[PDB]
């Protein structure tokens, strides 16, 4: 009686419902992933700024006396 | 022009300050070994003569 492709999307509604799901799911994960490795990462940010101001102090510490060598 | 740079200015002064010392330092021990080893000696010498 009812018209059966009211039936045939209410499944296919039912199983995009539970893909969408699916899909937070993986993306809350992700999410916690992300975060979990930036938070670790954190020393790395540290590192490179003192290898940066190192790498400057030696540049203007050549620059300043005139022991900087010249351009092989 | 930049903070990075800036804060690299401020330890550009620290470098030339502390060269600037060390030049002043090595022109004064010049300057004493100049008066203790020649100056004296040739003083001593004119006052033999």
């Amino acid at each position: 009686m009812e018209n059966p492709h009211e039936q045939v999307q209410a499944n296919i509604l039912s199983r995009i419902i539970g893909n969408v799901k699916r899909l937070n799911e993986s993306v809350a994960i992700l999410n916690q992933e992300l975060v979990t490795i930036n938070n670790r990462n954190k020393n790395l940010e540290i590192m490179g700024a003192i290898c940066d101001n190192y790498h400057s102090s030696v540049q203007f510490n050549l620059e300043a006396t005139n022991n900087k060598k010249p351009p092989l | 022009m930049d903070s990075a740079s800036k804060e690299e200015t401020l330890e550009k002064l620290d470098q030339e300050i502390t060269v600037n010392l060390q030049k002043i330092d090595s022109n004064l021990s010049f300057c004493f070994h100049k008066i203790t080893q020649d100056i004296i000696p040739h003083v001593a010498t004119y006052s033999e003569i």
